[PDB]
């Protein structure tokens, strides 16, 4: 009764994904201050003077709203 | 506010990275799923309010030496008093990140 | 006139139905220096943003212009008796130094709720900022002001099965203040106008000459500006050299007659998009204020 073989997968989760998807990597809103599935993302501003500011676009029924957490390390 | 980042970035090696992240779940008591190597469900049961929240972890590769760790919070299903989802969820990626990254 | 086209139309409409298809919302972490909050409203173009306690994990209140403005005042007297704690106080800090034994709980309202009690909620708790929050999930969907009411009920009344009172005049229904205007002089310094917000709790100053005309006007909103400089020190310059450094070019101050009918006046403010128009006579002379507040209590406790 002979021995048995294992050929094993690998790779496929060799490398992690490639992001774009539809999904962006960067968010301009200069301004002087519509997009699909960055839905519940979470998205930052860099650190400055030791301040977070997280944000996501959220969705209740129709309506959208980006929160924006401003938060002290 | 001018420039937004999806998640966080490094040039740390993925496996070091998913394996810090993994870390960093286990000390905080969140409790969670490898669906993929480089993909994770978790959930977190509110030590104040008694609620539980779920959020995703996927990281990316955005360059041959730089990665991209994405979180996406997971839906459900006269004074406020406790609870936000969006807020609590802003909290999760802040302690998560805190606790393994830089 | 009598139960009227607008109290049965804000009955039978829920807070969701203003909410606009996108917004943007500021949250504050309560223990977040209140020097950098201030100065996150001016960065996203925003009046007020809501308080998150971390350790409660919940809502707790708002941060306004007035709450800006209060500490201004507060930190100009202390400045010159050497007290110069204020700018390093956290959120948290400042809310136990004024909210001290006296209790205020933050007002919202649900999503469902209707319109009429929106609008009751700001009148009777003297507030302009409600938040609508989501009692499912708890978070904040967008926060309600007087104006966005008051464009709402133009828009989608517009139509008219007219109330009799839409063609009587301000005079006659007595909506508006008439008396005690609080004002201000061409070279009145910035900081005395902050004493006379902080004392009338009033969201804008007629700007007066020697006969009283009004030439300007000095609003809780152009007191966010102090937020731009690098500074802070220059709160002794005259009111006319503080709005010199408005954004946007200015065609004179928006003005109205005792004699104008309610619906003249609505229609003004919803396309001026502005919390009040000054009350003038014949020659210009400041004879009183009519405020978006004004307005709403006049329409939720039926017109006039
Ligand atoms: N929804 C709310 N619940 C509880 N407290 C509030 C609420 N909104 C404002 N406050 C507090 O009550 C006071 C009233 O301020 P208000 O909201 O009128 O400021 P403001 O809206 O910017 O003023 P104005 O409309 O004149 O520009 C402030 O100290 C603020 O912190
Ligand atoms: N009656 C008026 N005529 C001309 N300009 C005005 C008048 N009232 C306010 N302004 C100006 O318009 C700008 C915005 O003021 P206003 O208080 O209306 O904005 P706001 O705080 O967003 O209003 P609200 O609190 O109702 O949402 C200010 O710079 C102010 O000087
Ligand atoms: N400068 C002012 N002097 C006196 N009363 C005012 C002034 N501004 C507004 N009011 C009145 O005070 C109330 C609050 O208005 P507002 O603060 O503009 O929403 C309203 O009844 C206004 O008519
Ligand atoms: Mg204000
Ligand atoms: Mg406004």
């Amino acid at each position: 009764g002979q021995e048995m073989y294992a050929f094993r997968s690998e790779e496929r989760f060799k490398s992690p994904p490639i992001l774009p998807p539809h999904l962006l990597q960067v968010i301009l809103n200069k301004d002087t201050n519509p997009n699909h599935v960055m839905l519940n993302h979470l998205y930052a501003l860099s650190i400055k003077d030791s301040v977070m500011v997280l944000s996501a676009t959220h969705r209740y029924k129709k309506k959208y709203v980006t929160t924006l957490l401003y938060k002290p390390i | 506010s001018m420039a937004w980042h999806l998640g966080i970035r490094s040039q740390s090696r993925p496996n070091d990275i998913m394996a810090e992240v993994c870390r960093a779940i286990k000390q905080l008591d969140y409790e969670w799923k490898v669906v993929n190597p480089y993909y994770l469900r978790v959930r977190r049961k509110n030590p104040v309010t008694s609620t539980f929240s779920k959020m995703s972890l996927q990281l990316y590769q955005v360059d041959s030496r730089t990665y991209l760790l994405d979180f996406r919070s997971i839906d459900d299903e006269v004074a406020p008093r406790p609870g936000s989802h969006t807020i609590e969820f802003f909290e999760m990626c802040a302690n998560l990140i805190k606790i393994l990254a830089q | 006139s009598n139960s009227s086209v607008y109290t049965t139309f804000m009955k039978s409409h829920r807070c969701y139905d203003l909410i606009p298809t996108s917004s943007k919302l500021v949250v504050f972490d309560t223990s977040l220096q209140v020097k950098k909050a201030f100065f996150a409203l001016v960065t996203n173009g925003v009046r007020a943003a809501p308080l998150w306690d971390s350790k409660k994990q919940s809502f707790v209140g708002m941060l306004t212009i007035t709450d800006f403005i209060n500490i201004l005042h507060r930190y100009y007297k202390s400045a010159l008796v050497q007290i110069y704690e204020l700018e390093e106080h956290k959120i948290e800090t400042w809310r136990e130094v004024y909210l001290q034994d006296s209790f205020k709980p933050l007002v919202c309202i649900s999503p469902n709720a209707s319109l009429f009690d929106a609008v009751s909620s700001l009148i009777r708790n003297k507030i302009h900022r409600l938040p609508v929050i989501d009692p499912e999930s708890g978070n904040t969907l967008y926060i309600l002001t007087h104006k966005r009411i008051l464009k709402f009920l133009k828009l989608f009344i517009t139509e008219f099965p007219k109330p009799e009172f839409m063609s009587k005049s301000l005079e006659e229904l007595q909506i508006g203040t008439y008396a005690n205007i609080a004002m201000v002089r061409t070279t009145t310094p910035v900081y005395v106008a902050l004493g006379i917000f902080v004392q009338h709790r009033v969201s804008a100053l007629p700007v007066v000459d020697e006969k009283g005309r009004v030439v300007d006007i000095y609003s809780k909103f152009d007191v966010i500006n102090l937020a731009a400089e690098k500074t802070y020190n220059n709160l002794d310059v005259s009111v006319t050299k503080a709005l010199q450094h408005r954004s946007h070019y200015f065609e004179g101050v928006l003005k109205c007659y005792l004699h104008e009918t309610l619906e003249a006046i609505i229609n003004r403010l919803v396309e001026a998009e502005v919390h009040r128009l000054v009350v003038v006579d014949e020659h210009d002379v400041v004879k009183g204020i009519v405020s978006l507040s004004d307005i709403l209590q006049a329409l939720v406790l039926t017109g006039g």
